[PDB]
């Protein structure tokens, strides 16, 4: 999962910059990655569409956060012993829905598939670290005993 | 109910008009805390020292939840003044002249019709809501005549007719 | 009866003093307001040409 | 298609996980379709619930937390909660509170969570250090997250993240982790000398 993050250092940034205001269907997963990065978002049914009933991302927030040059550091700087409690709290409805499928992601463009793969890899990393923490605690207790 | 809501709207308009008179800035919807004892008396009521202290404490408690800028919000001041005025009208009926006449008669056991100004000043200085010497001098200036006799009937009539428009 | 009267007269006088002081406060504030804002009218410059 | 009741959320969670809500330690009624708008007393049946997740909904007020004797984790993020209140029912067993991103500007009442250990309420409406000063009453608080608040952003845009962390550690000398980064001994010393 970690090696899948640094390989997307600049191609996704360039493609998203040239994407020219993408629609909300992939703005949803873009804001998913944004919440994983833990940046402020407004919380309401903004531009809500009937049929999904999911917290679809806003229109101008994606444009505001697209031109930021810090995305390379966002996709690079991370460490262990993380809980990602806020992200696992706010990312449930996107897992409940079925609009993040790989087949749906590849329909848009190459950057969509890479961003979805990055989000999935980071979620798997968070889950595996959450499993690891009590395990390593038990290992150190057993070593002391 | 609709009638209750309309009456509340009228009371809101009246209390907003009263609040605007003590605004620190025009349209700021804020009143200085030091003028709150002066502003509460402006609404046709006569709060006691205990009542004003309770109003100040309630306003401070309400403003503790918001930014402590030293100014009282229009909504909070309006709610507090509305509650106090409604309670005063409900309990103390508007027989203000008779209430003040009884209060003044409490100081005249013999029913002579007049009360000594120096004794009045001493009693108000030592008893009840102890007031300042400037305030006492204002009392003698307003009430006492050239002979030093305070006709409590006329003084109570003047006190009750203090421009309070119902 | 004398003890009761001695207590009652003092309590009544204290209550009357409190009431009259509060009502005088209100009357004083209302006299101050009735002394309306006769602010000094600043004589603005009378521009003649335009 | 306006709001989801607690009973509807319970039935959906039971359909998803094939487990009874009353017997499940981790109850997941969060992210319902449509989002839940009101929190009611049906949740009192979750006696064995240690992880209640009602987050990402349209809940505006916190209420009806009674009946959950074993409640250790409460998740209420991405909601319309503005005030910390009605936490006395589960204050004895609650250790982590997940109320991040909310519209909370005042931290009155958080002192009721005497047993709170993890408090993630980042991206809220905190604009003054007085709210952070209210967190000093939490003796067991070891982790705090406040990234995205106006107070945090004021230092972040001015490149004063270190000063923000020093102030946070000064007001909470026993804090172990801040914004996902453990508090180091140098930061502790700077907070001590500033205090």
């Amino acid at each position: 999962a970690l090696e899948a993050l640094n390989s997307i250092k600049d191609g996704d940034i360039k493609n998203l910059k040239a994407l020219k205001k993408p629609p909300q269907i992939i703005t949803r997963i873009f804001d998913c990655v944004l919440v994983l990065r833990m940046l402020p978002v407004t919380k309401a049914e903004y531009t809500d569409e009937k049929g999904r009933m999911v917290q679809v991302g806003n229109y101008p927030e994606a444009q505001k956060m697209m031109n930021q040059m810090s995305f390379l550091q966002d996709l690079k700087d991370f460490a262990k012993e993380q809980i990602n409690d806020e992200t696992v709290e706010l990312l449930e409805p996107y897992f409940m829905s079925e609009d993040f499928t790989f087949e749906n992601a590849q329909k848009g463009s190459g950057n969509v598939a890479g961003l979805c793969n990055w989000a999935e890899s980071m979620a798997k990393y968070h889950n595996v670290a959450k499993v690891v923490e009590p395990k390593i605690a038990k290992l150190r207790e057993a070593e002391a005993e | 109910m609709s009638k209750l809501n309309d009456k509340h709207e009228r009371v809101r308009a009246r209390v907003r008009e009263a609040f605007i008179l003590f605004e620190h800035k025009e349209g700021s919807r804020l009143v200085d805390f030091k003028d709150v004892p002066t502003a509460v008396r402006a609404c046709g009521v006569n709060p006691t020292a205990v009542q004003m202290t309770h109003i100040l404490d309630q306003l401070a408690a309400l403003n503790a939840e918001t930014d402590a800028t030293g100014y009282v919000g229009l909504e909070n001041f309006e709610l507090v003044v509305c509650n106090f005025l409604i309670q005063q009208e409900a309990s103390l009926f508007r027989d203000d002249y008779h209430t003040l006449l009884r209060a003044f008669r409490a100081f005249d056991p013999d029913g002579r019709g007049f009360i000594d100004a120096e004794s009045f000043k001493s009693l108000l200085t030592g008893k009840g809501e102890a007031l300042s010497e400037d305030e006492l001098a204002k009392m003698m200036t307003v009430a006492a005549d050239g002979e030093g006799k305070i006709w409590y009937e006329d003084y109570a009539q003047r006190l009750a007719n203090d421009g309070r428009t119902i | 009866e004398r003890a009761e009267f001695e207590e009652m007269r003092e309590t009544r006088r204290a209550q009357a003093a409190v009431i009259i002081q509060a009502w005088w406060r209100g009357h004083k504030v209302r006299m101050v307001m009735s002394g309306g804002g006769k602010k000094g009218a600043k004589k603005g410059g009378a521009k003649k040409k335009k | 298609a306006k709001a989801t009741t607690i009973k509807d959320a319970i039935r959906i969670f039971e359909e998803r996980k094939s487990v009874v809500a009353t017997e499940a330690e981790k109850v997941e009624l969060h992210g319902m379709i449509p989002p839940i708008e009101k929190m009611d007393a049906t949740l009192s049946t979750l006696k064995a619930c240690k992880h209640l997740a009602l987050s990402t909904n349209n809940i505006e007020k916190i209420s009806s937390l009674s009946g959950m004797e074993n409640l250790r984790i409460l998740s209420l993020g991405r909601n319309l909660i503005k005030k910390i209140e009605n936490l006395d029912a589960v204050a004895d067993t609650l250790e982590e509170l997940w109320i991040s991103y909310n519209q909370i500007a005042s931290l009155s009442g958080i002192e009721k969570l005497v047993n709170l250990r993890v408090l993630y309420m980042s991206n809220n409406k905190i604009t003054n250090w007085g709210e952070i000063d209210k967190l000093a009453a939490l003796d067991k608080l070891e982790d705090l997250l406040l990234a995205g608040n106006p107070l945090y952003n004021d230092y972040k845009e001015n490149n004063a993240t270190s000063e923000y962390r020093i102030e946070v550690v000064k007001r909470l000398p026993n804090l172990k982790k801040l914004d996902g980064m453990p508090v180091d001994v140098d930061e502790r010393e700077q907070a001590n000398v500033a205090r």
